[PDB]
RNA sequence: GACCGCAGCAGGACUCCGGGGUCAGCAGCCUCUAGCGCGGGAGCGAACGCGGCUCAGGGAAGUCGGCAAGCCGGCUCCGUAACCUCGGGAAAAGGAGUGGCUCUGACGGCGCCGGGUCAGAACUGGAACGGACGCGGGGAUCCCGACUGUUUACUAGAAAC
RNA sequence: GAGACCACCCGGCGCGGCGCUCCUGUACGGCGCAGAGCCCUGCGAUCGCCUGAGGGACGCGCCUGCAGAGCGCGG
């Protein structure tokens, strides 16, 4: 016969295969466009993610059903370790896409990347980088090999070792995310400002202006193997079914007699690394500053960490950044965050007028804590 | 070799309750799931009667 | 050497079905027991798997405060656990009394 | 901020949490949570729960 | 056309096959749903009406007789299931309701029961002006 | 507890005696006595089954059909149709209460003793009461057979007999 | 933070305690000159006070008490 009444395939095909992510946390991949002559600024970051907020904000959006109207939107704090260079990559646009020329480490490398060239630190030779270390410092391998790196490579990256000890994840070995100098009027101020940057601390602020829209890339959350029901988003079978309501009926028709790549089969459900595009950030701010997250309307200090605690997750030390929309991934997951590839042209202006700091832990009526001890006062 | 007690039952209980049946504490409407005729038989009250 | 600690069976009956609560739980008691005495053998007083099972199969009490004297040598090593009675645990720890 | 009050708790509600109702007489009654508003729909009296705020101003612990 | 304006879509609770109750003095006293306008079916997806949404109603027995056996459109003013304006606040109405409007919106009769959602208000004016309450 | 089913097989085999407690009960649910821990054990709590539990809003719109679930139920007390072979229907339908305490009245023997049954009240329980258990969903008609009964053991329990 | 076994992300883990915060709704007990009433000179369901108590926790800050990194196996 035929399909009948007409439906749809359920799940994006884009997305197969749907398989536990090989890349160990979240991969750029793609980098912004270079757009030469633009204001030299460094594309990218990575952080790692905290419990949700309610932020509440004022839509200044022409002919809108909210225009001037107060309204409450949902953001993810993200915990932003200050990162530090460690090294400078080169590419050379090639005929087989990019090929890397000569990169270039720091004269130190820093303590926390160096573990991360080891599966474990103590019970390990520590002998990489012996030869770099003696060949170098001296400020003279590094000078010549940037000046190839600035003579036959057009791309430069800064390779870059985040700091996990300053946030509460036991990781302990620094992970390497590279970002790409992207708007340097001419190959060689790319680089200038990469070896100025040599071991040097770049904290979030630097890199993500307020109020521009990033993109989120997570290896996601995951159930284990699933079944088709929630796999795929396949119907529910009739109640009564023998072998059980919850499966496909008919993986293919007789004459394509296999099962084609579309057909709907339980599978890991998670753990893909996926991204999301044009979020907004709506607060970049130090979680030092003790009024970080105080407004003209809260009349009180206010501070990032909540009452309570960031459910599974620290205290947030420093640089936190909160982006409007829930990013992929758990709470504790690395979540590299870019400056966004294709943004939304229209655009509410940020204006956050609350920023709910109460418990996330159990249903918290107390937005500091010290308004809790006077409620309950002796 | 020992032989132990029969282990018998707690009875102190069941006698509290049924003391305080004797002046009607447990008779309420809800408490009786029987028939009124089983509880006193209808033909009962008429032999004595 | 003994060692008296606090060994929630609470906190380690969750994570397996009610109906086998106090196996699981006596079995837990013997896996804490050998990496805190670092020994190889575990042997539980009678009165432990009284005080264990007291409540029933399918729940437990939360803790129970345990003596594990270390008794072994020789390379035998058999460390002998019995219950000790106290009120309720407050500022109660591992709190190791004696040497050798 | 803005905080109203509970119908039934009487606990500040903070934006963006609780449930707001509107009953048969044409009046809006603002729930605290879950918790303020399930002991309200079987109206067991909030004087003789002792968490409601109104119990603790009978029980004169908030004088 | 005659519902006019932008609605912030609100979670939908009422599908086809309920009975809304009827707040209008013009007798109708109950309103069976058959559909609800602009719905555009997925596979086996019963169409369902948020507050505000044009259904198109059956009254029943009980209602009165020249009314009854036509379809009839009315707006819905309550919805039971709690939904989200833009506000973050979450509100839910008491018990489920409708009003026989026109094409145009002009109502059967003038008097409007009980509470009204703003949401009904924005769509449909006259109901908006005859609420004895927005809520 | 060894019989007969190729066997130390969730199967079929006739009786005797049958404690307490809630309860109308030889019921269900616990328990003395009396037995006894079964083709083994440990991890792990994925899919998917199998045996339950719950679900916002609406509810049969699902489907061949309310299949299956669910609703109801015990007790007391009112209230109980059309029809009708007046015998029924009828538990029609439809409501109200039910808990624990503090007590007061009716009945066999004062010279002390019978027996807990029923009523009647107060006072109190997050606005709860058959609080587990046992335990009707209801009405409107139509078609066949009157029904209690019997049936094709291992696919038809009926309108068939 | 990942899980059928695996693999993966990580690692001197963790076990107890201490705080915070949350969940639940005033804990046991003591006291009363509260209590319908019966009544010996006491019984009483509850009630109030102590007591936004007590109990609990998988989230969170520590941790003073134990502890925790092979004189395995490969290389």
């Amino acid at each position: 016969s035929h399909r009948k009444f007409s439906c749809c395939r359920k799940g994006n095909l884009g997305y197969l295969p749907r398989k536990r992510c090989t890349r160990g946390r979240g991969r750029c991949k793609t980098f912004p466009p270079d757009v030469q002559g633009a204001p030299i600024h460094l594309t990218a970051f990575l952080g790692y993610k905290a419990g949700c907020t309610h932020v509440m904000r004022f839509i200044d959006h022409r002919g809108s059903n909210l225009h001037n109207r107060q309204a409450i939107d949902q953001a993810t704090i993200i915990d932003a370790p200050p990162m530090i260079c460690t090294a400078i990559i080169g590419y050379a646009k090639t005929p087989k896409g990019l090929r890397a020329v000569t990169t270039v480490w720091a004269a130190h490398i820093a303590e926390p990347a160096m573990r991360r060239f080891y599966r474990n630190y103590f019970h390990a030779e520590k002998t990489a980088f012996s030869t770099y270390m003696k060949k170098a410092a001296d400020g003279t391998y590094i000078k010549e090999q940037l000046g190839r790196l600035k003579q036959h490579a057009d791309v430069i990256r800064i390779v870059a070792h985040t700091q996990p000890a300053l946030t509460p994840l036991k990781q302990k070995k620094a992970d390497i995310m590279e970002i790409q100098v992207n708007g340097g009027a001419n190959v060689a101020e790319k680089v200038d400002y990469a070896y100025a940057l040599m071991e040097k601390p770049i904290s979030i602020k630097d890199v993500f202006s307020v109020g521009a829209q990033i993109d989120t890339i997570s290896i996601t959350r995951g159930r284990g193997f699933e079944g088709v029901v929630t796999r795929w988003g396949v119907t529910r079978l009739p109640r009564k079914t023998r072998r059980g309501n919850r499966k496909v009926a008919c993986i293919g028709a007789w004459h394509p007699a296999n099962v084609q790549y579309t057909v709907a089969r339980a599978g890991q459900m998670g753990y893909f690394h996926r991204t999301d595009t044009n979020k907004q950030v709506f607060m970049i701010d130090t979680a030092e500053n003790p009024r970080c997250c105080t407004t003209e309307f809260d009349l009180t200090d206010k501070s990032i960490n909540p009452v309570g605690g960031f459910v599974n997750y620290g205290r947030v030390q420093g640089d936190f950044i909160m982006i409007k929309g829930t990013c992929p991934g758990p709470k504790r997951r690395p979540v590299v965050m870019r400056n966004a590839l294709l943004p939304h042209r229209n655009c509410p202006p940020v204006q956050l007028q609350w920023i709910s700091t109460a418990s996330k832990f159990g249903h918290g009526i107390f937005e500091t804590v010290e308004e809790r001890r006077q409620f309950y006062a002796k | 070799i020992a032989k132990l007690d029969i282990k018998g039952s707690s009875r102190g209980r069941i006698r509290a309750r049924h003391a305080a049946k004797r002046l009607g504490r447990h008779s309420g409407h809800g408490k009786r799931r029987g028939t009124r005729e089983a509880r006193m038989p209808s033909k009962t009250l008429w032999i004595q009667r | 050497i003994v060692y008296e600690h606090t060994i929630r069976l609470n906190k380690a009956v969750r994570g397996k079905p009610s109906k086998k609560a106090a196996p699981i739980a006596i079995r837990a008691i013997r896996a804490q027991v050998e990496k805190l005495a670092k020994v190889e053998d575990v042997r539980l007083d009678p009165s432990v798997n009284v005080f264990v099972w007291s409540r029933g199969i399918r729940h437990v009490p939360r803790r129970i405060r345990l003596e594990v004297r270390l008794e072994g040598d020789d390379e035998h090593k058999f460390a002998y656990v019995i219950n000790k009675d106290v009120e309720n645990f407050k500022h109660l720890t591992t709190e190791k009394k004696g040497s050798e | 901020p803005r905080i109203e009050h509970c119908s039934f708790c009487s606990k500040p509600v903070y934006p963006g949490k609780g449930i707001c109702f509107v009953r048969n007489d044409s009046r809006v009654f603002r729930f605290c949570t879950s918790k303020c508003h399930r002991n309200f729909k079987m109206k067991r009296n909030p004087r003789k729960v002792r968490w409601t705020k109104t119990y603790r101003l009978l029980h004169n612990k908030d004088m | 056309s005659g519902g006019i304006g932008n609605k912030f879509r609100i979670s939908c609770g009422l599908p086809v096959g309920a009975v809304i109750n009827c707040a209008d003095n013009s007798g109708a006293k109950s309103l069976n749903m058959i559909a609800v306008k602009n719905w555009k079916g997925h596979l086996n997806r019963f169409p369902k009406a948020s507050v505000g949404d044009m259904v198109l109603i059956t009254v029943g027995r009980d209602g009165k007789p020249e009314l009854r056996r036509k379809v009839t459109p009315a707006v819905v003013v309550r919805q039971r299931k709690v939904w989200r304006r833009k506000d973050g606040v979450w509100i839910y109405f008491q018990d489920n309701a409708g009003v026989i409007i026109n094409p145009k919106g002009e109502l059967k009769g003038s008097s409007i029961t009980g509470p009204v959602a703003k949401e009904a208000a924005d769509r449909w004016p006259k109901i908006s002006t005859t609420a004895e309450c927005v809520h």
